[PDB]
């Protein structure tokens, strides 16, 4: 029902777990490199970009985001991306975002 | 030489009963453990003994805030021997929890 994948702050799947298939059809290698707006219905992307921007203005806290995704199967699938940002406290490495990606329902 | 911070990172989920439901490939290298053989069971069960109080008031707290930052602690490896790891676990919820997402850390020094 879900998968989880990482992305850099400008939105670059940078791991993708399995899961993905099952939930959008791709495998993780047609996922990763890209952005997760090139899956995204144009009246979404805005919302998403905005979205990615917030989550690493929110301490860790969850962002939650509704979007419709562009499947393999060609459908366009509802789903609900929990994301939050996580840095390495030993580190001032870059934020990265943690995202849990799950279809669900628009009812 | 000896791996860094992002190398010794993996990510893991699980149910709201600490079970596993998910485990990065990055565990084998660091850990020993194989992600399919993790799940299904609970996170307690890898947990050094010496720690388990302070990881149930971890668990606990994580429970009640949503996001939680674990003090080090040991988890059993493999072949034997225990792995110092700090977690940031965080509650999925149904804007209900689903699942949590753990951010885990490898504290101890892993070669390569
Ligand atoms: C948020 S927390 O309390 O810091 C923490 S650490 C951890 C864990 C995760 C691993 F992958 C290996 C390991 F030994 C323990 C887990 C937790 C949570 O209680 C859990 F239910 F989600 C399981």
């Amino acid at each position: 029902t879900r998968f989880i994948s990482r992305h850099n702050i400008e939105g670059i799947f940078t791991f993708v777990d399995h899961r993905c298939v099952a939930t959008v059809g791709y495998q993780p290698q047609e996922l990763l490199g890209k952005n997760i707006v090139e899956f995204c219905h144009p009246e979404d992307q805005q919302l998403l970009r905005d979205s990615f921007q917030q989550v690493v203005k929110l301490k860790g806290q969850v962002l939650s985001v509704m979007f419709r995704f562009r499947s393999k199967n060609q459908e366009w699938l509802w789903m609900r991306t929990s994301s939050f940002t996580f840095q390495n406290p030993y580190s001032d490495e870059i934020e990265y975002i943690i995202c849990t990606n799950t279809n669900v329902k628009n009812s | 030489e000896f791996k860094g911070l992002d190398s010794k990172t993996f990510l893991s989920e699980h149910s709201m009963d600490m079970k596993f439901t998910y485990c990065d490939d990055r565990i084998t290298e660091l850990i020993g453990y194989h992600p399919e053989e993790l799940l299904g069971r609970s996170a307690y069960e890898f947990y050094h003994a010496l720690d388990s109080e302070n990881m149930t008031k971890s668990h606990q707290n994580l429970c009640t805030k949503g996001q939680v930052v674990s003090g080090q602690y040991r988890m059993l490896a493999k072949h034997g021997g225990y792995v110092w790891l700090e977690t940031q676990g965080t509650v999925i919820y149904n804007p209900q929890p689903q699942c949590i997402m753990c951010v885990n850390y490898v504290l101890s020094e892993i070669e390569k």
